[PDB]
């Protein structure tokens, strides 16, 4: 067969400041034989960048058997992750991938708690949402004084300002829910020493 | 000069054969060689086969060997992907693409979902704030449906950049999603802010006004 590898599995760089592709057999042994180089942004396909066939921004390199990817610069747009291919008759191969993170200066979350609506303890159940948003970085924890049907959700490295948002959720029966008072989402973030917390009365 | 447009997204159940099609556009579109890729949530990319929409040529990953058939309609423009004995290890996002030396496109993608579970639409609760910044962050809560994916715009997508819809969890068989959206606190409550979900799954789309108290 023929085996894509890639280095490294996962990068990060700051915005200003090379990825390699081996294949197994080489592209040059068949007539037409293609290497492609694609980025795939979250939630999007993915979309060609580079080519290189047998016998601005992105550059490739490398020998014929290794077609390196450079991204020079690096903007905070770039922020995916990178597949290469090869392309010939008998068969198509991808690499792994390589996730790319953009290097930021550390970020105060932005923390709100919220409530159960009418309409969900109509329905018989309550849940008390708490987004933490745009914290750099990635590393966060959070928590009448229950860790139990907790629900959490990150999202990707922003591509507009490279942060991270994450979502969490405490959720109860209707009538556990009055059975206390105070609610309090707790934010144990790296770069504020104290941590942020915000709760409701009802 | 190609452009493609994949089917909707699918619920199956195991042991059946789904048919998705690719509806291509564009300028010389047999000079464009159609292909497949499969890829499971959070997982890479796997190739399925390809077809030769000028000559016929077609030539499939050995794992898919039986199990998926190419074809295109070169009368309607439509390449297909069928795909047969169908089990949850299937159940993925699936690509299509076309591309020659000259230029390449992809498809947006095929979310299908293999179980004998029944559709469930979600149920979407506002997130109004309690009780002092110039911004004020909402959001809407999507709870527990099936199958994903789902569409969350906010005010008919009027409200973008200031968003943040979180990935759906698993939970208990189910998907339940999050999401944020920040807006001046000049223009709220004053002006109207309202969720919308779209579950083409259950065939739903549902607004929900965020209302203050
Ligand atoms: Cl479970």
């Amino acid at each position: 067969d023929i085996v894509l590898t890639q280095s490294p599995a996962s990068l990060a760089v700051s915005l200003g400041q090379t990825i390699s592709c081996r294949t197994s057999e080489t592209i040059d042994s068949y007539g037409n034989s293609f290497m492609h180089w694609y980025q795939q942004k979250p939630g999007q396909p993915p979309k060609l960048l580079i080519y290189r066939a047998s016998n601005a921004r992105f550059s490739g390199s490398g020998s014929r058997t290794d077609f390196t990817l450079t991204i020079n610069p690096v903007e905070a747009d770039d922020v995916a992750t990178y597949y290469c291919q090869q392309t010939n008759e008998v068969m198509y191969t991808f690499g792994g991938g390589t996730k790319l993170e953009i290097k930021r200066a550390d970020a105060a979350p932005t923390v709100s708690i919220f409530p159960p609506s009418s309409e969900q303890l109509t329905s018989g159940g309550a849940s008390v949402v708490c987004f933490l948003n745009n914290f750099y970085p990635k590393d966060i924890n959070v928590k009448d004084g229950r860790q139990n049907g907790v629900l959490n959700s990150w999202t990707d490295q922003d591509s507009k300002d490279s942060t991270y948002s994450m979502s969490s959720t405490l959720t109860l029966t209707k009538d556990e829910y009055e059975r206390h008072n105070s609610y309090t989402c707790e934010a144990t973030h790296k770069t504020s020493t104290s941590p942020i917390v915000k709760s409701f009365n009802r | 000069e190609i452009q493609l447009q994949q089917s909707g997204p699918e619920l199956v159940k195991p042991g059946t054969s789904v048919k998705v099609s690719c509806k291509a556009s564009g300028y010389a579109l047999t000079s464009y060689t159609m292909y497949w890729v499969k890829q499971s949530h959070g997982k890479s990319l796997e190739w399925i086969g390809y077809i030769d929409p000028y000559n016929g040529g077609t030539s499939y990953n050995q794992k898919f060997k039986g199990k998926a058939t190419l074809t295109v309609d070169k009368s309607s423009s439509t390449a297909y992907m069928h795909l047969n004995s169908l089990t949850s290890e299937d159940s993925a996002v699936y690509y299509c693409a076309g591309w020659n030396r000259y230029d390449e496109d992809w498809g947006q993608g095929t979310t299908l979902t293999v179980s004998s579970a029944k559709t469930t639409p979600p149920s979407v609760y506002p997130l109004a704030p309690g009780s002092t910044n110039s911004m004020v962050t909402l959001g809407c809560l999507v709870k527990g449906y099936f199958p994903e994916p789902v569409t969350v715009t906010w005010n008919s997508g009027s409200l973008s950049s200031g968003v943040h819809t979180f990935p759906a969890v698993l939970q208990s068989d189910l998907y339940t999603l999050s999401s944020s959206v920040t807006v001046p606190s000049s223009t709220w409550p004053s002006e109207t802010v309202t969720c919308n979900v779209a579950h083409p799954a259950s065939s739903t789309k549902v607004d929900k006004k965020i209302v203050p108290r």
